[PDB]
RNA sequence: AUAAGAAUAUGAUGUUGGUUCAGAUUAAGCGCUAAAUAAGGACAUGACACAUGCGAAUCAUACGUUUAUUAUUGAUAAGAUAAUAAAUAUGUGGUGUAAACGUGAGUAAUUUUAUUAGGAAUUAAUGAACUAUAGAAUAAGCUAAAUACUUAAUAUAUAAAAAGGAUAUAUAAUAUAUUUAUCUAUAGUCAAGCCAAUAAUGGUUUAGGUAGUAGGUUUAUUAAGAGUUAAACCUAGCCAACGAUCCAUAAUCGAUAAUGAAAGUUAGAACGAUCACGUUGACUCUGAAAUAUAGUCAAUAUCUAUAAGAUACAGCAGUGAGGAAUAUUGGACAAUGAUCGAAAGAUUGAUCCAGUUACUUAUUAGGAU
RNA sequence: GAGCGUUAAUCAUAAUGGUUUAAAGGAUCCGUAGAAUGAAUUAUAUAUUAUAAUUUAGAGUUAAUAAAAUUAAUUAAAGAAUU
RNA sequence: GGAUUAAAACUAGAGUAGCGAAACGGAUUCGAUACCCGUGUAGUUCUAGUAGUAAACUAUGAAUACAAUUAUUUAUAUAUAUAUAUAUAAAUAAUAAAUGAAAAUGAAAGUAUUCCACCUGAAGAGUACGUUAGCAAUAAUGAAACUCAAAACAAUAGACGG
RNA sequence: ACAUAUUAUUAUCUUAUUAUUUAUAUAAUAUUUUUUAAUAAAUUUAUUAAUUUAUAUUUAUUUAUAUCAGAAAU
């Protein structure tokens, strides 16, 4: 018997999967937006070369 | 993983569901350029209290359980202390039985022994009238008595010689047997391994399959287990 | 891998045995002496007391407030409205000071340090503040007004939000567009809480210690285990001559410094890592995290404004004291950073430089005849 | 040598030691712990250790045979001499 | 940790011839709180205890493996043409080797292994203080400051010796 | 001996502050709630001030526990 309170067995390790890892993290724009703007076009270009990274 | 430690249990029963462990591990110690074992004793829990002094158990980090507590028994390697629980509790047993038997016994004895006592009758006077009786024709009551006190019906010369064998006449024979079993197992050996042809046809007689394709120890053990099995089964 | 001994006993000899010396070094002081330059350091002592000036501000594009001009209105000029150009940070607001810097008092470890290819309770609806993506940003009240605060609406058992400003254009205050902010969600990044194992000075002329003490069960509390805290009920344990308990002393350590052939020993100034503290003690608030250099109360000292007041230089410079002994009441934000701001910019005793001082190192300090 | 000396300190400079007679064997033995040490063969394992089986050279037990009359404790006696 | 532990000493009850601290006397002597003599108390003896100290010494902890000889005893065994002879151990004595400062050790003080105790200049000091134990005397444990460059052992040649 | 200073402790005494926990109010505020005046608008309704009613949030006093600190003893 374990002790009460205790788990049995070790936690299960945490696989990446880094496809995930990337559609969470990085993912794209969803909708080609109008960066008509100045800022907007700087923005999405940091956002360009970021995700790339 | 789980650090685990492997100890002999030093004391159990004291505490509730706890159990101390010693665990030895081997370290060097720099200044007398030896590695020595540490040894330290760890509170342990026994969710099962199935552990016992003596027992050799391991134990595997968990997560704080009291004060001082941060290991449980994890499997009993060998149970040496649950077995002397055990055979304590029948030896007691045993043991009774066995000395009521022994007792039992003793004043059997001690009543036999009084019960002679009571009859003044002694074995030399009665050997001298059954001697004398068988010598003179004389058959008073009291040789029917001796027939008794003996149960030997009949009163002949051959009767008072089987009321006075002593055991060591019975001994001497026996090893005379013994003796000459030796003897003759060992002469039987040195012959047949004196004679080739006379061994490998001794094993083959005996059921041995091709016993000339055969080692010197390997067929003197056959010879052996043969010569064994002519004078010791057959008598 | 790199390992040297010498002097001193004795009448003399061999040996035992201590003492001293030969080497290197410093966070050094002192005596005598002293040229320039470059670089590295500089209160080890009283966590003693401190005159004076500085070390934390910033935003006017959050809300108010104040001018000037022009136009319209006001049949006489007090005011209003809009545009433009300025002013206001002694009004309400936002962000910033849990960092950095300084110090080494406390701390010998239920707490601190170091280490491990350690662990679970199998760690919060925590983002602190940037990145990627998606969506939202509603109504009243209170204040003079608001991106202040309060109460509601709607948004991943479901719970739990918000904020506008600036500039253009079109409209009749509204809508778009640009720009800068606000809120929520998911992941990342940074960053947290807890536990185990091992090691960490001296004294036993401190030998017995412990009574929440050791373990079990249950509830409260927490994101979270546990006599961690509080409450209840049980068991009689737990530590200890391989040194318990107690007492004293001390910030710890390194790919740092010193020394040695090396194992080691020493230091812990300088460089870097970690801990603790900001006159003393306790407590509370906010927050993911604070017994915070905050707030509250008390203690000690000082001060002026005499208030349920302010201050506490272990921030920089500096002064007195102590001591054998350790420096300028310097310059600059040019560089590297940090904070505020949309930006323009503002601030910065962080920092960068210089000054003082042979404290250390290095170079130079005239060659041929 | 722009230092030199001196004081205060640190490291190094012999345990690749000793204890009859020079500092140092505990009065003696018994025996607990020892994180002290300790036989043989073979087979495994994760290996100078573990486990299992097996063995008799250390260490013991019981007899047989021979030998010895001591050392403890207790009880009972003797002897020369002395006053 | 435990047990045992000379002599002296101590606590009780006996004993007390001889011996004999002390004490009191006699001598000796410059003096004689001594050596010698006398009277001689405690003690020396026994029983029941306390105490755990000695030059308690072989000034040498215990155990195991091993190494060259002789002599002398002792024990066991063997043999005979019966009283010796031949073997294997122990003890003791003198040694080889080895060791050591040497004196010497000699089966260890040699060659090795295992465990325990103990030492780190002299003096201060086995003292002070504390603690523990004891009826007590005491026993165990056990420092530091100051001062010094000493202190000690074996051996050598002398000098000296009532 | 002892006179001092420092620290620690407590079956003791006093105790700031705070946390938690009691009891109380004709306590305050908001809402609800029962009525009642005054006022106003319109021609019942609203507002204000009271009363009743519960609810939440506070405030004052109070009970108990712990607590900086000081006193006393050791
Ligand atoms: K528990
Ligand atoms: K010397
Ligand atoms: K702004
Ligand atoms: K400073
Ligand atoms: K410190
Ligand atoms: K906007
Ligand atoms: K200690
Ligand atoms: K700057
Ligand atoms: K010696
Ligand atoms: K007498
Ligand atoms: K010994
Ligand atoms: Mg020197
Ligand atoms: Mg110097
Ligand atoms: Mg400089
Ligand atoms: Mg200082
Ligand atoms: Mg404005
Ligand atoms: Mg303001
Ligand atoms: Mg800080
Ligand atoms: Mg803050
Ligand atoms: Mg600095
Ligand atoms: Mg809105
Ligand atoms: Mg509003
Ligand atoms: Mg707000
Ligand atoms: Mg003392
Ligand atoms: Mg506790
Ligand atoms: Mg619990
Ligand atoms: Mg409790
Ligand atoms: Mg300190
Ligand atoms: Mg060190
Ligand atoms: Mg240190
Ligand atoms: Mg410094
Ligand atoms: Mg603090
Ligand atoms: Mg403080
Ligand atoms: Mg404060
Ligand atoms: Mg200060
Ligand atoms: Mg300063
Ligand atoms: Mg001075
Ligand atoms: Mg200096
Ligand atoms: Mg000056
Ligand atoms: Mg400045
Ligand atoms: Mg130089
Ligand atoms: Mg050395
Ligand atoms: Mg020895
Ligand atoms: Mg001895
Ligand atoms: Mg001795
Ligand atoms: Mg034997
Ligand atoms: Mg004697
Ligand atoms: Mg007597
Ligand atoms: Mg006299
Ligand atoms: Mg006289
Ligand atoms: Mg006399
Ligand atoms: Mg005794
Ligand atoms: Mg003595
Ligand atoms: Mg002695
Ligand atoms: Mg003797
Ligand atoms: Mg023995
Ligand atoms: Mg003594
Ligand atoms: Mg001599
Ligand atoms: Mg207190």
């Amino acid at each position: 018997k374990h002790p009460k309170g205790s788990h049995r067995l070790s936690p299960k390790v945490n696989f990446i999967d880094v496809d995930n890892l990337i559609a969470k993290t990085v993912a794209e724009p969803q909708s080609i937006k109008s960066s008509n703007g100045s800022a907007q076009k700087v923005r999405l270009q940091k956002a360009e070369l970021r995700r790339k990274f | 993983a789980r650090q685990n430690f492997l100890g002999l249990v030093v004391s159990q029963g004291k505490m509730q569901k706890t159990v101390k462990v010693r665990v030895e591990t081997k370290v060097f110690n720099k200044k007398i350029n030896k590695e020595l074992f540490h040894r330290r004793d760890y509170l342990v829990h026994d969710e099962g209290e199935i552990s016992r002094e003596g027992d050799l158990v391991r134990i595997e980090a968990t997560r704080p359980l009291s004060k001082r507590k941060f290991f449980a028994i994890a499997e009993i390697i060998r149970n040496k202390g649950q077995q002397f629980a055990l055979y304590e509790s029948e030896a007691q047993l045993s043991v009774a039985k066995e000395e009521a038997q022994k007792a039992k016994e003793f004043l059997d004895k001690r009543s036999v022994r009084e019960n002679k006592l009571n009859e003044k009758t002694t074995l030399l006077r009665d050997i001298r009238t059954i001697q004398d009786a068988l010598s003179s024709g004389s058959t008073p009551k009291e040789l029917l008595e001796i027939k008794q006190r003996y149960g030997i019906q009949d009163f002949s010369q051959e009767t008072v010689r089987q009321l006075l064998q002593l055991d060591i006449s019975g001994l001497e024979v026996n090893l005379e047997k013994q003796r000459s079993l030796i003897d003759r197992i060992q002469t039987r050996l040195s012959e047949l391994l004196s004679n080739d042809l006379k061994c490998d046809q001794f094993l083959k007689d005996h059921g041995v399959e091709d016993p000339l394709t055969l080692k010197k120890n390997i067929k003197k053990n056959l010879l052996r287990k043969h010569v064994m099995m002519d004078m010791q089964q057959p008598s």
